[PDB]
């Protein structure tokens, strides 16, 4: 169920049936395999940091 | 934005700022290529405004600048139905041109009215400008940004005589010194929800800045939502 730790989805979660829940993501993202986790499925998806920042790491 | 830190390039890359009769008067977020939110008092029916996105110090060249001009206002239909009241805070900006998405220039995620709620209430959010870094004082060159606690809906209303309508919400620290100012409006109040950023409020108002007792007054981005995107649409 969504009630704990949002389901489980690191965006979106809808209660489904059975006790179980469904994941979504928003604009810019998709479901990925798994069926919890966002990824990006344009270049430069909404809300991230993608300078990353510094230069100076095993990037 | 007062008591905060230069932000590095790019760390707010849905931080737009408006140029017009007055420079640096106000800040946006980036809705998508065509839209910026920000607050209707800043947006005062009538003069001509410009938008730059990828900035970062106003007074230097970083190269990362888009400038665009605004062809169209539109405040919430509600904003000023009431005098200085400051409800409905929120208006949108049509660009001329797109933006072109970049590293620099990104927009701000808006999850639904229910989810939008769920991330204000985390608890914790950022707040970043141009505005005045000290109260009556000068505004900032390098963007500036400020982690802020949401503040409960009854010391929030106990805080100050005027009105904190279900529109708007309280943030900032009970100690005072750390708050968005004047020139800040319209800028985005952001949810970092793991690694990815939502819109959760609008810098509005209050009362002088980061005094002790009170706190930043801002738009309650969930009860606008739907009307963001039925007006933002692309074709
Ligand atoms: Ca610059």
């Amino acid at each position: 169920t969504c009630n704990i730790k949002n389901g489980r989805c690191e965006q979106f979660c809808k209660n489904s049936a059975d006790n179980k829940v469904v994941c979504s993501c928003t604009e810019g993202y998709r479901l990925a395999e798994n069926q919890k986790s966002c990824e990006p499925a344009v270049p430069f998806p909404c809300g991230r940091v993608s300078v990353s920042q510094t230069s100076k790491l095993t990037r | 934005v007062v008591g905060g830190e230069d932000a590095k390039p790019g760390q707010f890359p849905w931080q737009v700022v408006l140029n017009g009769k007055v420079d640096a008067f106000c800040g946006g977020s980036i809705v998508n290529e065509k839209w910026i939110v920000t607050a209707a008092h800043c947006v005062e029916t009538g003069v001509k405004i410009t938008v730059v996105a990828g900035e970062h110090n106003i007074e230097e060249t970083e190269h990362t600048e888009q400038k665009r001009n605004v062809i169209r206002i539109i405040p919430h239909h509600n904003f000023n139905a009431a005098i200085n009241t400051y409800n409905h805070d929120i208006a949108l900006l049509e660009l001329d041109e797109p933006l072109v998405l970049n590293s620099y220039v990104t927009p701000i995620c808006i999850a639904d009215k229910e989810y939008t709620n769920i991330f204000l209430k985390f608890g914790s959010g950022y707040v970043s400008g141009w505005g005045r870094v000290f109260h009556k004082g000068r505004s900032a060159l390098v963007l500036q940004y400020l982690r802020v606690p949401l503040v409960d809906r009854a010391t929030c209303l106990r805080s100050t005589k005027f009105t904190i309508t279900n529109n708007m919400f309280c943030a900032g620290f009970h100690e005072g010194g750390r708050d968005s100012c004047q020139g800040d409006s319209g800028g985005p109040h952001v949810t970092e929800v793991e690694g990815t950023s939502f819109l959760t409020g609008i810098i509005s108002w209050g009362e002088e800045c980061a005094m002790k007792g009170k706190y930043g007054i801002y738009t309650k981005v969930s009860r606008y939502v739907n009307w963001i995107k039925e007006k933002t649409k692309l074709t």
